[PDB]
Formats: C-alpha cells, sequence, structure tokens
C-alpha cells in the first residue's frame, strides 16, 4: 500500500481540485501525459447532500449522502471515461475517500442530494446505501454534546461527531464491507489508489480492516496481485494525542509538518534560513520518507486557518510559492503532490476569510469547463499551478533525477543555496536581499543546459537562461535577487 | 502535559557570559532551540540542536554561542560568551516535533510547538 503504482518514472500526483470529470479526461492526454505526471487526485466521486447556504461550498462534497457515483463532477460513466482516458496515457487517478462519516446531523430532510438521494440525518436515515441509525456510532461517544470537545483523548476524536457529521460505526463488518464495496467498485473501474480522508478521527484497526477487504488493481493497466495506494488524511503538527505513526501500518501519511516548516523557512519569519536546510527531512522531525506524501500547501490550508496558519504559502504568493514547490520537487523527501487550486474573491476578517467556502467556477451551481489559452494558461478562473512552467518543469525535474541521491550541497551561510541529485541534476536559489554570483559543482556532466525555470528546451534551443557546465563538473551561477524567478534548475534531459 | 522551564539569564557586561537551562517534563529525540525577542523586533531563533546533534546558528551568533543537549538529564544548554548589548532580549527555549506559534506582543513566532515563559537577558 506504500507504492504509489504510477507508471514507472513518474513521480508525483496532481490535486484537481473540483475538476469536472470531461475536463480531466482531457487535460490527462492534452497535458499531464505529456510533462510526465503520475497521477490525479480527484475530489469526492460519491453522491453528497446540496448545501445552498452557503450557495454550494466546495466543502459540501465531504458530506456524503450515499456512494453513488453522481456529482458535480460528473455522472459515472463520465467518471469511467475519465479513469479509461487518464490510465491509457499513463496517468493514474486517486479518489478523495469520505469514509469516516456520512453528511451533517443537522441537514434537512429531503432529496436535495447531487443525485435526488434521500436521507434524514436527524433519523440516520440514507436508503441508498442503505444505512441505519444503528449504522453510527451515536451510543458509543461520551462527551456530553456528542461532539469533539478535546483532542487530548483519542476516543472522543474518533467516536463522536467531527462538526456535527454523523460519524459511521466503523468498528462494524457492515459498515466496513459497505465502505469497501464502494472502494472496490472504484478499484475495478481502475483508480489506482486513494486517499482516506481525515484518517485522524478513525481507529487505524478499522482502516485496516477496511484496506483488507480491497481487491487488486485492474489488470488491464496494473500487473495482478498490485495494490492501491493509501495515504491516509492525518493532520499531525505535533501536541496531540494522536501521531501519524499510528497509521504507517495502514499506508503513507499526509506529513502537514512539512508545508508548515517550509512555508516559515522560505518566507524567512522567525529568524529562519534557507542554509538551514541542508539537513532537510526526517532530520527535522519529519516522519520517515518512504511513508510520507508531501505538499506545499493542500485545499484546506491554502485557505488560511488551515494547518500551518497563515506561515503555508499558495499561489497568492506566487513567486516564494515556485521556490518552496521547486525545493520540496528537487529534494528526496517524501512522494510529492502538487495542489492545482481555483481564484475566489478572499475577504478577511478579524483574521480570518470569511469567503473561504466559496465553491469551484461555475454558472449557478454548475461548474465551468477549464479552458487552455495559447499560453498554455487556463481561463474561467481555474489557476492551474500544475502548468506554470516553473513547476511544471521541475515535476519534469523530479522524474529525471529519481533514484539520485542528496548531494553536492552548497549555501552562502545565508539564504543562498543548491544542491545536487547525483549525476542527473542541480538546482540553485538565491532567497537572500543581493547578488547571487559563484562557480558550484554540479555534479553534471560536462555541457550546455537549458535552465527549466526561466524557459524550455524546445528542438535544438533554449528559451531561457543557458548554463555552461565544463568538463570539471563546475558553472558560472548569477540570480539577481530581483530576478523573477531567483532559482535555476538544469538536468539530464534539459541538456542541450 | 509537557512544561518547558528555563533557567539562567540576568544581566552582564558587555564581553561576559551567560548560560541558559532549558528543563522539560517531553523526551529529548526531536529538535529543540532558543529564540530570542528584542522589544519592538521580530521574533528571531538564535540557535537549533538536531536529534543527530547538528546545529543550525545565527550568523551574529556563529562562534559566540553553544547550544547543546545532555539527554541524562532532558536539559538543553545555550551557552552565550563574548555577549553584546545587540543580545539583549527575552529568550525563549523552544522544543517539540512538529511545528506551533508563540504570540507575543501582537507577534507570533512560528517554530516548535511548545515554548517556555522565557527568561529576560540584559547587556
Ligand atoms: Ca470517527
Ligand atoms: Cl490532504
Amino acid at each position: 500500500q506504500y507504492a504509489p503504482q504510477t507508471q514507472s518514472g513518474r513521480t508525483s500526483i496532481v490535486h484537481l481540485f473540483e475538476w469536472r470529470w470531461v475536463d480531466i479526461a482531457l487535460e490527462c492526454e492534452r497535458y499531464l501525459g505529456p510533462k510526465g505526471f503520475g497521477g490525479v487526485q480527484v475530489s469526492p466521486p460519491n453522491e453528497n447532500i446540496v448545501v445552498t447556504n452557503p450557495s454550494r461550498p466546495w466543502w459540501e462534497r465531504y458530506q456524503p449522502v450515499s456512494y453513488k457515483l453522481c456529482t458535480r463532477s460528473g455522472n459515472e460513466n463520465e467518471f469511467r471515461d475519465m479513469v479509461t482516458r487518464c490510465n491509457n496515457v499513463g496517468v493514474r487517478i486517486y479518489v478523495d475517500a469520505v469514509i469516516n462519516h456520512m453528511c451533517g446531523s443537522g441537514a434537512a430532510a429531503g432529496t436535495g442530494t447531487t443525485c435526488g438521494s434521500y436521507c434524514n440525518p436527524g433519523s440516520r436515515e440514507f436508503p441508498a446505501v442503505p444505512y441505519s441509525a444503528w449504522d453510527f456510532n451515536d451510543g458509543k461517544c461520551k462527551t456530553a454534546s456528542g461532539g469533539i470537545e478535546s483532542y487530548n483523548d483519542p476516543y472522543q476524536v474518533r467516536d463522536c461527531q467531527l462538526v456535527g457529521l454523523l460519524d459511521l460505526a466503523l468498528e462494524k463488518d457492515y459498515v466496513r464491507s459497505m465502505i469497501a464495496d464502494y472502494l472496490n467498485k472504484l478499484i475495478d473501474i481502475g483508480v489506482a489508489g486513494f486517499r482516506i480522508d481525515a484518517s485522524k478521527h478513525m481507529w487505524p484497526g478499522d482502516i485496516k480492516a477496511v484496506l483488507d477487504k480491497l481487491h487488486n488493481l485492474n489488470t488491464n493497466w496494473f500487473p495482478a496481485g498490485s495494490r492501491p495506494f493509501i495515504f491516509q488524511e492525518v493532520i499531525d503538527l505535533g501536541g496531540e494525542a494522536i501521531k501519524s505513526s499510528e497509521y504507517f501500518g495502514n499506508g503513507r501519511v499526509t506529513e502537514f509538518k512539512y508545508g508548515a516548516k517550509l512555508g516559515t523557512v522560505v518566507r524567512k519569519w522567525s529568524g529562519e534560513k534557507m542554509s538551514y536546510l541542508k539537513n532537510w527531512g526526517e532530520g527535522w522531525g519529519f516522519m520517515p520518507s518512504d511513508r510520507a506524501l508531501v505538499f506545499v500547501d493542500n485545499h484546506d490550508n491554502q485557505r488560511g486557518h488551515g494547518a500551518g496558519g497563515s506561515s503555508i504559502l499558495t499561489f497568492w504568493d506566487a513567486r516564494l510559492y515556485k521556490i518552496a514547490v521547486g525545493f520540496m520537487l528537487a529534494h528526496p523527501y517524501g512522494f510529492t503532490r502538487v495542489m492545482s487550486s481555483y481564484r475566489w474573491a478572499r475577504n478577511f476578517v478579524n483574521g480570518e476569510d470569511v469567503n473561504d467556502w466559496i465553491g469551484p467556477p461555475n454558472n449557478n451551481g454548475v461548474i465551468k469547463e477549464v479552458t487552455i489559452n495559447a499560453d498554455t494558461t487556463c481561463g474561467n478562473d481555474w489557476v492551474c499551478e500544475h502548468r506554470w512552467r516553473e513547476i511544471r518543469n521541475m515535476v519534469w525535474f523530479r522524474n529525471v533525477v529519481d533514484g539520485q541521491p542528496f548531494a553536492n550541497w552548497w549555501d552562502n551561510g545565508s539564504n543562498q543555496v543548491a544542491f545536487g541529485r547525483g549525476n542527473r541534476g542541480f538546482i540553485v536559489f538565491n532567497n537572500d536581499d543581493w547578488q547571487l554570483s559563484s562557480t558550484l559543482q554540479t555534479g553534471l556532466p560536462g555541457g550546455t543546459y537549458c535552465d527549466v525555470i526561466s524557459g524550455d528546451k524546445v528542438g535544438n534551443s533554449c528559451t531561457g537562461i543557458k548554463v555552461y557546465v565544463s568538463s570539471d563538473g563546475t558553472a558560472q551561477f548569477s540570480i539577481s535577487n530581483s530576478a523573477e524567478d531567483p532559482f535555476i534548475a538544469i538536468h539530464a534531459e534539459s541538456k542541450l | 502535559q509537557v512544561q518547558l522551564v528555563a533557567s539562567g539569564g540576568g544581566s552582564v557586561q558587555a564581553g561576559g557570559s551567560l548560560r541558559l537551562s532549558c528543563a522539560a517534563s517531553t523526551f529529548s529525540s526531536y529538535p529543540m532551540g532558543w529564540y530570542r525577542q528584542a522589544p519592538g523586533k521580530e521574533c528571531e531563533l538564535s540557535a537549533r540542536i538536531f536529534s543527530d546533534g547538528s546545529a543550525n546558528y545565527a550568523d551574529s551568533v556563529k562562534g559566540r554561542f553553544t547550544i547543546s543537549r545532555d539527554n541524562a538529564a532532558n536539559t538543553a544548554y545555550l551557552q552565550m560568551d563574548s555577549l553584546k548589548p545587540e543580545d539583549t532580549a527575552v529568550y525563549y527555549c523552544a522544543a517539540g516535533p512538529g511545528s506551533g506559534k508563540l504570540v507575543v506582543a501582537g507577534r507570533t513566532c512560528y517554530g516548535p510547538n511548545y515554548w517556555g515563559q522565557g527568561t529576560q537577558v540584559t547587556v
């Protein structure tokens, strides 16, 4: 369950937050495939309750009402078409699995659902699954309010209701079997793995129970007994009863310590210096690399009050954002996930964005298609960070240096740093307020390389900065602190 | 419940020395550091010691301060030699896995999760 199952050589996945199935299918063929992306993490493909107040927030999709593959992203055959078309071009699909809960206990009764299924939250009624009141924990919780009141007690965070969400009784075989049925159908459709949403709120044992019921991957694209990729969402920044190391037995885990620590470093807050990133990795208190799923930001914390507060960098902070994403991508620690989001009107009142609920680009609830401009950027308010040359080329960079050891670290004692990945790639950063001028050993074979951050190798030419490494592997680097993108990168396949 | 109690501190003349101590009742297998907050100034990381023993040092203290741990008593240490009046500020002991924050004087310090009450140093 630890292996990503991506096509050999592909080392990252992108979160196409709220994209429609028809757009992802196309995106797979027109771009993800050609650009070496390993796979896509899609938003919950199961039916959820419809929220009109606020008007269709993104989070309504974390309130399941059934497991019918029917949502604002698309129907089941659209979903199927997408999995077939992405796999056929070497791009895996990973489903966001919301299995710890159904919708909010205080929702109205009726069919106000993405697929018209009926449900009565008040009575724990979900005929379309079907689930009854005895399929929920209600009695098992011991807090007075029935909700989570203290994260210092593992029992209530796993047996009580997260923000009113009807907590599913995952200890019951009936429940585990029903969830496995949903995930297995997905597997049979072609899905390569899952993100286990809100793992923190479930017992590791119940997870295991469900996981062990899962089928092997679809032999149409994978070899025989291939196990699905499992990466559990556990927000562990320390200071709590629950720790991520408790779920290592089920698969990998989201290391939120990563994005928090890196954001601070790159932002140069609290006296942090990039030169301190020499021992980046487990050394910094992080979980074991082969258990980590890393990212700079996620759909949740990029909205601020998530895991990491304002230290988390996002596309709003473009310049610095690209440097962090680039450092993570060049560095060997963990398995990387890049974020691809959508724009919305932020409105911070007393330190909190009260518009952070706003859902994906839409025309009266109907999600907008993702339009591609000739310059390869996206339209209709989709940010498409996964298409910024700076990030796109670094995903290629990671693919190219795969398996190569961290090497040739250099730093100017302040905020200028650089390192290599064996003899296949080198990267330099200038995060100081002054010019960077140095002759560094790149570990790369002599030659002329295209800087993949300022340009691209097209035909027999570079569109941007050219770096010349002499026979002895050294090269002169010059980056003004005022450069558009204060870091250069070159690799085996960017060599002219 | 973890509690980080810092010791040492006080006033001293320029060029003098001070040794700060931090006790913890949390073990010591993750990074522990020392931050300092001067009046009206941003919070700054002074020195950090990683599990393996390697350390980070603010360029302005490098060669003048020496961070260390004991393990045999769960105590971290920060020896401050050749003190300078610029070193005047409140020093906070900081430790733990993951990350946390310290909200002081309207400013927040992103760091190690657990902080100490802060000891006053004056040069
Ligand atoms: Ca639960
Ligand atoms: Cl996540």
